[PDB]
């Protein structure tokens, strides 16, 4: 299965950290490159809550991924559909509802 | 932030690895960009002396007896 | 192009090898290395030496010195008789030691670094170096006490009283006042006349004496133009009272004037040098008429397209120039490099 | 852990490792350090 | 057991004691230099540390690996300094790298150090009390723009030397000029390239037959004038 | 595009922790010499609060320059124009308005 | 410039640890010695509230020095005058005034 | 002066952890000794409120010792009298009070 | 000095540089295989990298220890390769463990790469910028289900 | 970290970079260990 | 410290500790590694 | 050779308990090792030859 | 140090059982040097003595 219908509700952490080659000169000078040729691919710390029956759905649908594999979502931060991956998924059990916590990483595959 | 660079003031006892303090670097770990413990081939390439860093010492055969 | 009997060479080379018999030992290396049916012909192969680091060094063993008799010498010759089996690595080196030069995998061929006089061929000052969290962009080791060599055996074979082992004594009594007495044997590979196994053991003491400091002053991304055997300049602003370099920040060609870093001291007589760096990467270097305050140097010509934050050094006339040649350069997954080198 | 005062540690039971790596290998199969 | 004196036995077994002041000196005057005097601290009254009446300046020093075993490799302890300010370069460009010098190392009881370096006096004070220790400097192991690093050596270290020395040659005399074993005392000759000169200050021996018969000293040659031809 | 020309949150932190030459053995004399010539470059804590809407061209701005080229600003500290660099710049994307917490460390090249 | 004439508020942390050379024996048994000959320095976590005009001339001040160098300051503490080093000097800004947090040791130079 | 004769806050820790030989490989077979003869020696963390006119007089006297030099104290806690040795007694300077905080570990030398 | 272009120079002193690109290419010809081209990146088209018209394949590949010295042991570099989906134990059973071949590695600024790398273009794109090491298998030190290590020498 | 299992660790990483050491010093340059 | 970037480290350490003590060890009493 | 796999397995589970008395960590493969002087070490013991004596 | 060796010396000189009925000096030279050995094999051939 390829999308990710579910919401998330909070506010969520999108984390970029791009990584650079960075050389320390002496008195104050340095040196700069971009190190990779594909940007920056960004993480987002999502947080789900969901009724106690549609936690199974959720449940199948990021362990049918298993850490590995991709899904599509659409992050409700630039609404443009990417590739990301979960390998977490935490979830605490509540009386009535149940609350995911993940993180999805974004991935050129 | 830096590349330590070990030299040998900080390898014969750790009076100058706190120098540095190391702080940044440790709290750091390092990174995969770059690496630590370069430990500087200053002394070791020198330690047969200067002349073996410029050519490789011919070796002469073994003393024996029989002659 | 290269007579052996005559020992000259006619003009440019262009490989084409010949024939002939030479008592050239950088050509008796060649074909130890290039051989196939007894030599390493069938592993390494041509192509993976060079060819070229060889001629330059036999044209070097070829030069007429001073016999010691009244006459002249070729300075470095063969007539080795090589009979017991040895491994290919310690021929190489008795070799490589017979005429000053170490083997290095250059990255395409296998070269050969030979001690010579040499021109500088770049520049480095603490402004162009990677400064570690301790303020030593340079770091420098000295040799030994017990490692600087005063006396030495050297054991040559002569073929006048007999073809047998005569050992020729080496000595520098001016650095046995100072250094003890450190005394040493070592066996000359082809020699065969007084002369080179003297000079062997004088090159030997010489640069044990001369030689003494080395230097790790890991560099930015510029170390992919170094090979090993580079002779090159420390700009150590620390080593030196004063400083020598820094980077330009204001280029102002009408009216000709720089803007640098730190501050610029004239001295009392005769015209100090500018280095700086052209639109094309070329270091030409100018002389300046005067310094305003410590920063507005006003220099005879400006170069075309200097680029600001670019490095420029100072050359004064009282200044020894502190060159050194690189022994190792270490790539360090970084993108900086990490050179030692000795004093030159 | 500070690095400073760790990395003298690490050097110095990598010393000792060193020279007890050495006298084992001194040992009949070995490897005659 | 180290002949030391009995106060600072006394001292040692003391469940309380004063502070140990470790006093160094580098001796340059065997290799052409000078001599210098280094405490890591100063005094209570902000001055150099004084010693048996002399000053020692205040620089950051500190020795280690000092010990005094028998088996083994010889101890080779090690001695850093501070570079700041380029002093220590300084003397490395003018004494050959301090390489060949002397170290000499006192530990002191901060109870016997002389009465000026309070400023209440020393009852106690006692310049005999000193524990002294003689090293050599072997090499400058590192040298930057933040300190130095010396290897000390014991000054006997019989590393390079060889037994019996004296070797047998023909064509070269292995005595000293001018030394005991050439005794030789006469005027200006010639020079090490057999040149005949006048001038004492370029006259050396080239240590050839024809260099002795310039001083008429063949009889204390140092070589042998035979072997040459029975090695064949 | 060369200089971030947002408005950042009342409170920021700004360290300054010069590098300096310190040599000191034990507790005894100690020497401190200035080390290099550019001897403190600072760090500002950035925090800024933006609608939905501009996040993504702050975003946009902030990753197009990713780690390497440095940018010009003017903190409200001393009203200096400068040049700095950012490296991390977190998000967090609440229901009416996101929160950016960057870091800005200024440079000489 | 020599001293330092900016107040601090709200109680300092005035921290003595003397360096001492100890050795546990056995059976409760111990030695101890003063290590030094000159006392210990100690250093005050200093704390500093200005107008937002005059945290420009306190950056000066502490950055004219820049982690070496010595200033004279007399600490509401013993009210005697000691020479001190500033190394860190973080600082915080709001809307109307400039928070500093520092550091200052005690430098016998 | 050779006697802490200072009054301490109510609030003060008594540790003892004393020191004995422990064998005991894995979880199997466990073996204890009491190892030397003057098994604990305890340590009181120790507060005290002063007026800021004496706490001049309390750190001259906890720095005149200086880490060595112990001293006799009577805890409020067995009344007995002891020997201790204080190493490092911070402070903190209010508008008109100040409090120490300081370790006294009790010897027997 | 390494004889390398004058843009290669240009580009290095540059305060703000380019990525620099590490290409890579197995060359078992010599020992009855093929040529096998590697990048580490894909570009910004999510396609193998095209460095002078020549498409180098995205695969996880790292190598180290690479340097220049001549005093002592010759230098022994490493390379790391993904044996994720099996591919280098299949090129392990048909060349004798890739024992033998060549490795030919480049590095060429990104700024030089082909047009075609960049949605773009590049206007400063040139063929002849780059810089070329050779070296040799010696051993498969490592091969398991997941990496692949190899020892490289000087030919 | 706990400090035993951590020397432990340490210990036997050091033995192993002797063995690697000594084994690499028996190639050509090297020191033949 | 992570681990895994704390070990490489732990590696090159015992390496140089390995180098130094088997260039301390071919000095005159010793054991000539 | 290069810290690209201890963080493969990122070593996160084992580094944030150090280890066990119960089992052991860095246990160091012998593979490479054992075959640095060629398979046929590893089943014969390479018998040794007197060295050679150049009188003869 | 002269006084250690001066010690030895005197314990060297000690006279101990023959073996063969008469005494003898415990520890005497009579070796002839002649190859050239480094000074550390001849002292602790010394000190072994
Ligand atoms: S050759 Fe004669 S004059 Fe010269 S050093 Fe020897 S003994 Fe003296």
């Amino acid at each position: 299965m390829k999308t990710f219908r579910w919401k998330v509700k909070p506010g969520m952490d999108v984390a970029s950290v791009p990584s650079v080659r960075k050389v320390r000169f002496g008195d104050g000078y340095s040196q700069r490159a971009p190190a990779g040729l594909n940007a920056n691919l960004k993480t987002y710390s999502v947080t789900l809550s969901v009724p106690r029956e549609e936690a199974t759905v959720l449940e199948s649908f990021l362990e049918e991924h298993g850490g590995w594999k991709s899904f599509l979502w659409t992050p409700p931060y630039e609404w443009r559909q990417i590739k990301v991956t979960c390998a977490k998924w935490s979830s605490r059990v509540s009386m009535l509802r149940v609350e995911f916590s993940a993180e999805f990483e974004q991935v050129v595959n | 932030v830096f590349q330590i660079v070990l030299g040998a003031a900080a390898i014969a006892g750790s009076f100058f690895t706190a120098g540095a303090t190391l702080a940044a670097w440790g709290a750091a770990i390092g990174a995969g960009g770059m690496t630590g413990i370069l430990f500087s081939l200053g002394a070791s390439m020198v330690l047969g002396g200067v002349a073996q860093m410029l050519a490789p010492k011919a070796r002469t055969p073994r003393i024996q007896t029989t002659d | 192009n290269y007579n052996p009997q005559t020992r000259q060479y006619s003009g440019i080379w262009d490989g084409t090898f010949k024939p002939a018999y030479s008592n050239n030992m950088a050509w008796c290396l060649w074909d130890m290395l290039t051989h196939p049916r007894y030599g390493m012909g069938k592993r390494l192969g041509a192509a993976d030496v060079d060819k070229w680091a060889l001629y330059v060094i036999g044209q070097y063993c070829d030069q007429s010195v001073p016999d010691g008799f009244g006459g002249t010498e070729p300075r470095i010759t063969c007539n080795a008789y090589l009979t017991t089996q040895r491994k290919a690595w310690d021929v190489l080196s008795d070799f490589c030691s017979a005429m000053r030069c170490m083997p290095v995998w250059n990255g395409q061929t296998l070269t050969f670094v030979q001690d010579r006089p040499s021109d500088k061929t770049w520049t480095y000052n603490r402004s162009n170096v990677v400064m570690p969290d301790d303020g030593a962009p340079f770091r420098y080791s000295f040799s030994a006490l017990k490692d600087r060599h005063n006396a030495v055996e050297v054991n040559w074979i002569d073929p006048n009283n007999g073809w047998e082992t005569a050992t020729e004594l080496v000595e520098d009594t001016q650095a046995i006042a100072r250094y003890g007495r450190n005394v040493t044997k070592m066996d000359a590979f082809g020699c065969t006349s007084r002369g080179q196994a003297h000079r062997a053991g004088l090159w030997l003491i010489k640069t044990e004496l001369l030689e003494t400091q080395t230097v790790d002053f890991s560099v930015g991304a510029e170390g992919l133009r170094h090979v090993p055997g580079d002779v090159i300049e420390i700009c150590d602003d620390d080593y030196a009272g004063i400083s020598t370099g820094g980077r330009v920040l204001a280029v102002n060609s009408q009216t000709r004037t720089l803007t640098l870093d730190r501050e610029i001291t004239l001295p009392s007589s005769g015209t100090a040098l500018i280095s700086l760096v052209d639109g094309s990467g070329n270091p030409v270097s100018v002389e300046v008429q005067s310094v305003t305050d410590g920063v507005k140097v006003k220099v005879s010509r400006v170069p075309d397209g200097v680029a600001e934050y670019s490095v420029w050094e100072l050359k004064l006339p009282t200044l020894r120039q502190r060159l050194f040649r690189c022994v190792s350069i270490r790539e360090n997954d970084d993108g900086t490099y990490a050179i030692t080198a000795v004093q030159h | 852990q500070i690095g400073p005062a760790a990395l003298k540690a690490v050097y110095d039971m990598a010393r000792k490792g060193a020279r007890d790596e050495i006298q084992t290998q001194m040992r009949d199969g070995g490897l005659f350090s | 057991m180290q002949d030391i004196r009995q106060e600072t036995l006394n001292e040692c077994t003391r469940a309380e004691q004063s502070a140990s002041v470790v006093l160094w000196e580098i001796d340059l005057t065997e290799v052409g230099g000078e001599r210098y005097f280094f405490c890591n601290e100063q005094n209570e009254k902000g001055e150099p540390v004084t010693w048996q009446g002399r000053q020692y300046q205040p620089y950051p020093i500190q020795g280690s690996g000092f010990e005094l075993n028998g088996k083994g490799t010889s101890t080779r302890p090690t001695l850093t300094v501070s570079n700041l300010y380029g002093m220590v370069t300084g003397m490395a460009e003018d004494m050959q790298s301090l390489v060949g010098g002397t170290v000499v190392r006192r530990k002191v009881y901060a109870r016997f150090l002389d009465a000026v370096n309070f400023v209440n006096g020393n009852s106690y004070a006692d310049p005999e009390q000193e524990v002294i220790s003689r090293w050599r400097i072997e090499q400058c192991s590192e040298l930057s723009a933040v300190s130095a690093s010396f290897v000390l050596s014991t000054p006997t270290e019989t590393d390079g030397a060889v037994f019996p020395g004296r070797i047998m040659l023909a064509n070269t005399c292995t005595w000293t000029y001018r030394g005991d074993e050439c005794g030789y005392s006469g005027p200006a000759v010639a020079d090490e390239y057999d040149q005949p000169t006048s001038d004492i200050t370029k006259d050396k021996c080239s240590k050839c037959l024809s260099g002795c018969k310039f001083r008429n000293n063949v009889g204390n040659f140092g070589g042998f004038l035979s072997i040459n031809k029975l090695s064949q």
